[PDB]
């Protein structure tokens, strides 16, 4: 193989790491054509070749979108509560206010003062999510449907797109903003990479509360503090604890 | 629905179901009228 | 933990196995060995690996190198403590 | 050889000239493998007269002494006569 | 590159192999030596020395084996075992050679390895397995009595 | 080239068209059940995929489905047994009192005085003995509780689920292509370091976090209820390290290569526990952790989709010598592209593993209060031993089933197979040697014994008291390994097994452990192991090496692999396929099997399991093997007919069960004769009769009855053979040991 030299430059001009990482076998496929190809797959999963099932690439591209939007989700809902009550604008305590003492996993810690216990809140969760999420669904599956039956006149904005991670129509896309096709792109590039900072933020987050039992705002200030003393070096004698 | 009342028929499967449906009517007539080593009417 | 004789023994036995490849002195993925495994075969790039370093050491030679030299720098530092020195 | 057709080649003796060079090495406890299986044959008996008993140290010191040097005749025998193991 | 393992006679459709175990010099030499594969010898004589053999060897297991090995007379007992074992080997010798040699036919002939034509072996005639098995017998009745010989001397025992 | 996931989309209907058309995988059986024989063999080849199609592809697609269809049956049974061990069982009772509570898992419905099977096993819970071993390994494991046994249950069923959902996926809407199952590299790759490297990690890990505190906890003696959950362990170092004290530096030692630390929990001791008589659980954690290491790091040797690494065929083609000719090539085309070989390496290996592991297993338990069941150590003994003899002559079958199919001489030329066929003559003759000489110089000395003991001259025997036959071999060994500690093994505390020599390890008054010594019994017993061996390793390997072609019948491999004979000619060629030859060495596997389960019963219960009485160890048939299992009438009266007395006089209570099993089975094996001895024609003929009176009377079906076919009479006479046998030995063992255990 070799790579191909033209196929490396378009990487190249990529800038940062992207080019290390990047193989023949991944530019044969990876153009440029979707908002943050770098051209990494070391793996192939996203080869057209014998792709099939989930393993495909319009489907691990929508899957890549929806994670980084759900990651994007969940960091800033990871930092706010704790941010708010670290400087007293909420009633709750730096302590508490961790997102993992909030009642999902109740051996964690838990809030037990919601408006209904977490069970039957996990019940209309999981209607309204299944509704939402099967709808979705339903149009990647037929881009036309979802706009054809009946959803208390809703069913006039879920008519979508080619793209099915891209409906916006007339509410998911209020402002109608990027207008312009590279316009466009320039913006799904910032949202592949806020969302993929997100998802390495929440896996971070993860990692940090199992190892350190505090939250995110915490073992930053107190990193801030300390930086050769606490890091991960340094906490490894305490993981648990 | 037609080819599976048509598997359903077959010989294994009708088979089973009778030897089964067999063993359960006496298993129970045994159950409610146990030790019965003659015929008294 | 730093400075000690175990990190520097670690460090030393990680980094020399992956100079080693870079300067066509240990198998990497680009440069192997034949039947014998002691006459090193000129590079070939049929596996499409890229890199920036100009002598072509990708990624996978810092990975496979890398674990190596953990491999025998933990085996070296555990047999020298568990027999008197170190 | 003089007789057979033995590939084992004259030259080849540095197999059994070779073995004890490396395993004579101290390891630590006693003080060899070769030194404790020669003193265990001087001592006792010389491996002819009455016997080295039921389950003795000489017999585990005679049994790896000869499995280290068979595996290394056999082993250098293949490897000087494959040239470089050509095969 | 060598290959130590040949069709027989280099002729690879005969159900036979030339390996290290059959066609090895040594190994070849002292087959070749034994009494049975002398074809120039008297078949007597050949058999005298096979039946020495025989015999010799076949007084141990009574003597350490026998229903009688823990009395001082089992090496007499012994001999007489062996003497009894060699005479019925010898009826033996001679049912298969009144059965084998009881006729004649045109057989092939006999060659060497090489290519070189030999004659068959006079033992394989029907004079020829008589005194091989007279041989055996004189020769066999000998070694036992060697065999209980032995016993009273060889100082070591 | 390059390793990746090539799949084909919806290529089979999902529909119930061809469930109510019997027969539609096979041509032959298309034009319907004409005759009986019809509706035998279109269960004959229903898992034959060669046969029902000459596309490899599909038939890889079929044994990918196949395998996840096993995996979901294997899923419920285990569900089922842990559903069994929460709802019907007395394991909390058991946990309590492990050493007078006996195991129960099953409980009987009272219909026609069964009710009887309900033992007082104890903890005020009546139901049948098990002997699978469940409650040991569950203890290991630290279940205490029945709701994590009902969890791990619905666990099972939801893996069942799964499983079978992924195979329903992988054959009608994700079928995987013909290049993707030929990534034996990428295969092997996964399976050693992410499958088995990945499983002894994890296992290690669950045991660090929950086996070793709770069965710390359990053998120091606290009441299951009163230990902490896993959960309380597994997530607070304090506690743990309350109970390890390694822990309170957490992971720190192990990143600065400081491992000494963690020698608490990590520990290469030896022997047994002499508080539940199995293995240390720190020792086993230790275990786990060093294959996970070594299986990860052998996991990274194959080529991929990089550079790095070794290629199979490279390897392959590479090791050839003067006396091999060519050498191992031709062997990767065979090992990627047949999958009958790779099924016979498997079934071979596989089998001898599972060899290994009864092996392993009594000789050091690894479960608590493992050793003093002795009914579970027989019983897992004997099914592990059973199970490994059948997977050997499968694999002999297999290597048949790949000579006659997917043999190509073309392929194959100057290789290891071809000149092992080349010189089969000489391999078949040598054996049959060897097989002849072992007979001789084993049975003949139990015969020469026998006859000495009934002519009144013991001092004429093979015994320990006249002509001594000592395995001195075997006591060497022996003794070695029990001088391995603080020798040929300086860091460890004790032998790894008991029975090398030392002192007896016994839990509570029953002996769990103690040294085996090996006499002149050993040494007869052991060589006729290796003759039954020998000459089962002799059917199977002719039947491989003349399955193509013999000198009687040079075209066998035209004719199948699979055929009652080629006529009477010839003097008789009656089984002379592959199939009887695997036919014949079926009856020989399950004699040589037979053997050596008879010899570890009567060795362990004369030499090993008794009671412990600070005066000696009283042993349950009193040390007779040493004393009689050298004749066959010792064998027939010391063990056949004294140990029988305890399932002929079951009746009437919780073991009579065994006692009409034992009858039962005796029965079927005698059945099995019928189909042995007799032939096709008789019955052809009979039926004919009887089929002249169903005409008279107006009821003669249109699927003309017909006698079951040669290879059928075969393969029914040697199913029933050993399902009779192999079923009269297990009743006769479990009545047994649970009456004298
Ligand atoms: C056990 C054997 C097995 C094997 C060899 C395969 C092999 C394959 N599967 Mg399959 N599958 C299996 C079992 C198996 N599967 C089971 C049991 C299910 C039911 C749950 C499925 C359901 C399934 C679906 C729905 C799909 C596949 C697909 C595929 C193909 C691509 C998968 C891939 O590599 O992408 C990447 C693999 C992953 C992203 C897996 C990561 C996520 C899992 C949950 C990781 C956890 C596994 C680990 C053991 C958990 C440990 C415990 C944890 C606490 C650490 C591939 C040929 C895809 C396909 O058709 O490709 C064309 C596809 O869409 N599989
Ligand atoms: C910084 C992250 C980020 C970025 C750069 C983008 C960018 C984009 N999104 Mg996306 N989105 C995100 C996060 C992000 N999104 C998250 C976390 C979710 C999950 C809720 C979504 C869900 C989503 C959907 C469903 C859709 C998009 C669409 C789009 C595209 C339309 C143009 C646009 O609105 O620009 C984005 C502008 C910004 C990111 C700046 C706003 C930043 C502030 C803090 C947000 C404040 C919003 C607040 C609730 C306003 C309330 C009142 C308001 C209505 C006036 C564009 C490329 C649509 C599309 O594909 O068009 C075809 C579309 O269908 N997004
Ligand atoms: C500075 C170099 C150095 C030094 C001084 C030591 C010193 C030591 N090593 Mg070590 N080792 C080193 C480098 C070094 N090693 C490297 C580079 C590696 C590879 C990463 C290893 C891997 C290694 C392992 C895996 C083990 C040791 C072990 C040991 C100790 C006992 C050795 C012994 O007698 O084995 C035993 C002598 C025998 C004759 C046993 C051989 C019998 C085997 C089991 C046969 C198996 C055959 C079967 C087919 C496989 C010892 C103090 C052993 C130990 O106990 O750790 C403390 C041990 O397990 N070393
Ligand atoms: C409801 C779901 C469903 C349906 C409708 C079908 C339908 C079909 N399948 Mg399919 N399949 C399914 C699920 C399904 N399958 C699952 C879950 C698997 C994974 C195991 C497979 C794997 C599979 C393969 C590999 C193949 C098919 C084939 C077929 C086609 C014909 C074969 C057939 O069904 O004969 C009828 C089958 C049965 C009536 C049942 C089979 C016997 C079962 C599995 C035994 C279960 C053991 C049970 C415990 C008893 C053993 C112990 C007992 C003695 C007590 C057919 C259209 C074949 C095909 O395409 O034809 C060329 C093909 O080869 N299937
Ligand atoms: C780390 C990767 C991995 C793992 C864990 C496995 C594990 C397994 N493989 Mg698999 N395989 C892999 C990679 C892997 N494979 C790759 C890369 C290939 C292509 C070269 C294959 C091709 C392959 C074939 C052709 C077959 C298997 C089979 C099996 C099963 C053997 C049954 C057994 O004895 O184990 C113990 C059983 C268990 C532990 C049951 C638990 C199962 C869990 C869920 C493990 C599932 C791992 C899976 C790969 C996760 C990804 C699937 C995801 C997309 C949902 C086993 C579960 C055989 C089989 O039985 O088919 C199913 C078989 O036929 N594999
Ligand atoms: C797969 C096996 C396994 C698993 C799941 C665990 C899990 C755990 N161990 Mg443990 N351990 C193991 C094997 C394992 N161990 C073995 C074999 C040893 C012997 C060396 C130890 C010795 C050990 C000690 C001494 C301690 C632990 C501790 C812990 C707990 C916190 C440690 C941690 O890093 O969080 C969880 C770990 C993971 C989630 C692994 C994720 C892998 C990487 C790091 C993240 C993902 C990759 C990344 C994105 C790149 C945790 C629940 C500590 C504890 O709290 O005691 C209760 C503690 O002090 N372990
Ligand atoms: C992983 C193990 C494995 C696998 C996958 C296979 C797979 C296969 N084998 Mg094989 N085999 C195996 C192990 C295995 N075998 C072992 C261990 C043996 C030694 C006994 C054999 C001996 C063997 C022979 C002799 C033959 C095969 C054949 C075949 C092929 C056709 C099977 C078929 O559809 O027949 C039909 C399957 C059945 C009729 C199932 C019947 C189950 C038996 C008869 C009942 C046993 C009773 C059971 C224990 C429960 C008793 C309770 C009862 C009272 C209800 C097939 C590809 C045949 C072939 O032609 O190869 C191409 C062939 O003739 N095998
Ligand atoms: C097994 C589990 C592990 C999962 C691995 C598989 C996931 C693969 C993801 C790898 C990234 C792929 C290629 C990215 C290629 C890539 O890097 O992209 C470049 C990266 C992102 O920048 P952009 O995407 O904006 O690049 C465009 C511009 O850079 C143009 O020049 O920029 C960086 O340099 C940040 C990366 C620094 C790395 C952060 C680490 C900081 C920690 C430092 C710690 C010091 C001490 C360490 C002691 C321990
Ligand atoms: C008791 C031991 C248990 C094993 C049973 C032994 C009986 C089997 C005898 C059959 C021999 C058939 C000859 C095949 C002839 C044959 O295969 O051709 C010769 C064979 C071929 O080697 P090549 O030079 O072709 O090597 C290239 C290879 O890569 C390709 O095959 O080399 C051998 O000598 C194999 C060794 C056979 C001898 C095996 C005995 C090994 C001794 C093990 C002793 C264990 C106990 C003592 C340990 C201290
Ligand atoms: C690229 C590539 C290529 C090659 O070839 C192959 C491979 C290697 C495979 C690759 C890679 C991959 C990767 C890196 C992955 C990763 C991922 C992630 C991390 C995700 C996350 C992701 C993440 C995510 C989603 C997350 C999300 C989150 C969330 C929702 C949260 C939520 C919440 C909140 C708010 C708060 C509260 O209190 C709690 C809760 C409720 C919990
Ligand atoms: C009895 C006998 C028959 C006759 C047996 C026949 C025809 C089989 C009869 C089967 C009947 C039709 C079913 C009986 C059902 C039983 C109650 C249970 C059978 C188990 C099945 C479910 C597998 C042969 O055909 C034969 C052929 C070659 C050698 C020996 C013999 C032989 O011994
Ligand atoms: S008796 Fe039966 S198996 Fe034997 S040759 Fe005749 S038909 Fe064939």
């Amino acid at each position: 193989e070799g790579a191909d030299l033209a196929k490396v430059e378009r990487v190249a001009k990529v800038g940062g790491l992207y080019k290390n990482f990047t193989s023949g076998q991944a530019l044969s496929y990876l153009d440029g054509t979707l908002p943050g190809d770098f051209g990494f797959d070391p793996l192939g999963l996203c080869d057209p070749e014998g792709a099939g099932g989930f393993i495909t690439p319009e489907w691990l591209s929508y899957s890549e979108v929806i994670h980084c939007r759900w990651a994007m989700l969940g960091a800033a809902g990871f930092l706010a509560p704790e941010i708010l009550a670290t400087a007293g604008l909420i009633p709750a305590t730096p302590e508490e206010a961790v997102w993992f003492r909030s009642g999902v996993i109740p051996p964690a810690g838990q809030y037990g003062k919601y408006w209904m216990d977490p069970y039957s809140l996990f019940w209309i969760e999981a209607i309204l999510m299944n509704f939402a999420e099967l709808k979705r669904w339903q149009d990647f599956k037929e881009p036309g449907s979802q706009s054809k039956q009946y959803f208390l006149g809703l069913e006039a904005v879920f008519g979508g797109s080619g793209n099915p991670a891209y409906p916006g129509g007339q509410w998911f896309n209020m402002l109608n903003l990027g207008k312009t096709p590279e316009e466009m792109k320039k913006l799904q590039t910032n949202e592949i990479r806020n969302g993929r900072l997100a998802m390495i933020a929440c896996l971070g987050c993860a990692a940090q509360g199992v190892m350190t039992q505090k939250g995110p705002f915490a073992n930053l200030l107190e990193h801030l503090a300390d930086p050769v003393s606490n890091n991960l070096l340094g906490n490894l004698a305490t993981i648990l604890k | 629905m037609k080819d599976f009342t048509t598997y359903l028929s077959t010989a294994p499967v009708l088979t089973l179901l009778s030897v089964t449906v067999v063993a359960g009517l006496l298993i129970e007539i045994n159950r409610f009228f146990p030790d019965a080593l003659i015929a008294a009417f | 933990y730093l400075g000690s004789t175990t990190n520097q023994i670690m460090v030393l036995s990680t980094f020399l196995p992956l100079v080693a490849g870079r300067f066509g002195l240990a198998p990497t993925s680009t440069r192997h060995t034949n039947q014998s495994g002691i006459k090193l075969l000129p590079a070939e790039k049929s596996a499409g690996l890229v890199s920036n370093d100009p002598a072509g050491f990708n990624a996978v030679d810092v990975l496979a190198l890398g674990a190596l030299g953990h491999i025998l720098g933990c085996g070296i530092v555990l047999g020298l403590k568990s027999t008197g020195n170190l | 050889w003089g007789a057979y057709e033995e590939p084992l080649s004259l030259v080849a003796g540095f197999l059994g000239w070779f073995a004890p060079s490396n395993i004579k090495v101290p390891a630590f406890g006693n003080e060899s493998l070769f030194g404790a299986f020669h003193a265990s044959m001087l001592e006792n008996l010389a491996n002819f007269p009455q016997g080295p008993a039921l389950t003795d140290k000489f017999w585990i010191l005679m049994i790896t002494w000869h499995l280290g040097l068979f595996l290394a005749l056999t082993l250098g025998n293949i490897g000087q006569a494959a040239r470089k193991q050509g095969y | 590159k060598v290959q130590v393992v040949q069709p027989v006679n280099g002729d690879p459709f005969i159900g036979m192999l030339e390996t290290p175990v059959t066609s090895s010099p040594a190994i070849a030499w002292y087959l070749s030596n034994l009494p049975a594969y002398r074809t120039g010898v008297s078949p007597l004589l050949r058999g005298v020395e096979i039946g020495l053999a025989h015999g010799y060897l076949l007084v141990g297991p009574f003597i350490k084996l026998g229903p009688l090995r823990d009395v001082e007379n089992v090496a007499e007992i012994v001999g007489c075992i062996n003497g009894a074992a060699t005479v019925l080997i010898l009826t033996l010798c001679l049912a298969y050679g009144a059965v084998t040699f009881q006729g004649e036919g045109p057989q092939v002939g006999v060659k060497t390895l090489s290519g070189r034509s030999i004659p068959r072996d006079p033992l394989q005639s029907a004079d020829g397995w008589n005194k091989f098995t007279a041989g055996f017998a004189v020769g066999g009745l000998s070694g036992a009595a060697w065999g209980y010989l032995c016993t009273q001397i060889l100082p070591y025992y | 080239k390059k390793v990746k996931i090539v799949v084909d989309r919806n290529p089979v209907a999902t529909n119930f068209e061809k469930w109510a058309k019997p027969g539609h995988f096979s041509r032959t059986l298309s034009k319907g059940p004409t005759t009986t024989t019809w509706i035998w063999n279109l269960h004959a080849d229903a898992h034959d995929f060669d046969t029902q199609t000459s596309d490899l592809e599909e038939i890889s697609r079929k044994v990918f489905s196949a395998h996840f269809g096993q995996l979901g049956i294997i899923f419920i049974w285990l569900s089922g047994m842990y559903f069994h061990g929460a709802r019907f069982s007395n394991y909390e009772a058991w946990l309590t009192d492990p050493t007078h509570i006996k195991p129960s898992a099953q409980v009987v419905w009272p219909i026609v005085g069964q009710e009887i099977l309900n033992a007082d096993v104890g903890g005020g819970f009546q139901g049948l003995q098990i002997t699978s071993g469940f409650f040991q390994l569950w203890r290991a494991a630290g279940i205490t509780s029945e709701l994590q046994l009902y969890t791990t249950a619905i666990g099972a069923l939801v893996m069942a689920a799964a499983m079978f959902f992924a195979g329903w996926f992988h054959y009608h809407k994700a079928a995987p292509k013909l290049e993707w199952f030929q990534n034996v590299e990428s295969m092997l790759n996964h399976h050693l370091g992410g499958l088995l490297g990945l499983g002894s990690l994890a296992w290690a890990g669950h045991q660090i976090h929950v086996s070793l505190p709770i069965n710390k906890l359990l053998d120091a003696g606290v009441d299951p209820k009163e230990i902490p959950l896993p959960h309380e362990f597994t997530l607070n170092p304090e506690l743990m390290a309350q109970l390890y004290p390694s822990f309170s530096k957490g992971l720190a030692p192990f990143f600065t290569l400081d491992w000494a630390q963690y020698s608490d929990f990590l520990t290469f001791q030896g022997g047994l526990n002499p508080v539940t008589g199995g293995l240390w659980l720190t020792d086993t954690v230790h275990h786990h952790l060093a294959i996970a290491v070594l299986f990860l790091i052998a996991g990274h040797q194959y080529r991929t989709n990089w550079g790095i690494g070794s290629s199979l065929k490279e390897i392959l083609e590479a090791h050839k010598g003067p006396f091999t000719g060519e050498g191992h090539k031709g062997l990767y085309e065979i090992l990627t592209t047949s999958w009958h070989a790779q099924l016979a390496i498997n079934l071979a290996l596989f089998g001898s593993l599972s060899i290994i592991v009864a092996h392993h297993m009594y000789a050091m338990p690894p479960y608590p209060y493992l050793a003093t069941d002795y009914g579970t150590q027989l019983s897992l003994f004997t099914h592990h031993m059973w199970i490994g003899g059948f997977c050997i002559v499968g694999a002999g079958a297999h290597a048949a089933i790949f000579m006659v199919r997917d043999y190509d001489p073309t392929n194959n030329y100057n290789n290891l197979l071809d000149r092992v066929l080349r010189h089969r003559d000489a391999i078949i003759s040598h054996l049959n040697w060897v097989c002849i000489f072992l007979g001789f110089h084993s049975f003949g000395l139990y015969i020469h014994n026998d006859t000495m003991s009934a002519l009144g001259r013991p001092q004429d025997m093979f015994s320990d008291t006249a002509i001594q036959l000592q395995p001195v071999f075997a006591q060497w060994v022996q003794n070695t390994h029990f001088l391995a500690p603080g020798f040929t093994a300086p860091n460890a505390l004790a032998s790894t097994s008991p029975s090398w020599g030392g002192d007896v390890v016994a839990v509570g008054g029953k002996v769990a452990m103690m040294p085996i010594s090996l006499g002149t019994a050993d040494f007869l017993v052991h060589h006729i192991h290796a003759f039954t061996i020998h000459v089962t390793v002799l059917i199977l390997l002719k039947g491989v090496l003349y399955a193509r072609s013999s000198r009687l019948i040079p075209d066998k491999a035209n004719l199948g692999f699979r055929f009652p004979c080629d006529g009477p000619g010839r003097g008789g060629t009656c089984q002379v396929s592959a199939w009887d030859h695997v036919f014949l060495g079926l009856f020989w596997m399950y004699n040589s099997i037979s053997i050596v389960i008879f010899h570890f019963s009567w060795k362990m219960q004369s030499d090993v399991w008794g009671t412990v009485s600070a005066n000696g160890v009283s042993h349950i048939t009193g040390g007779n093997f040493a004393q009689s299992a050298n004749t066959i009438n010792g064998w027939l009266r010391d063990f056949l007919w004294a140990q029988s007395s305890q399932v002929i006089q079951s009746y009437g209570s919780a073991l009579s069960a065994y006692g009409l099993i034992f009858l039962g089975a005796h029965f079927v094996w005698a059945f099995s004769l019928m189909f042995l001895f007799s032939g096709r024609g008789y019955w052809q003929e009979l039926i004919e009769s009887i089929v002249w009176a169903h005409n008279k009377l107006k009821v003669a079906p249109a699927i003309q009855p017909r006698a079951l076919s040669i290879t059928q009479g075969r393969a029914v006479g040697v199913a029933h053979y050993l399902l009779g046998g192999i079923a009269t030995t297990w009743s006769f063992f479990l009545a047994r040991i649970l009456a004298v255990g």
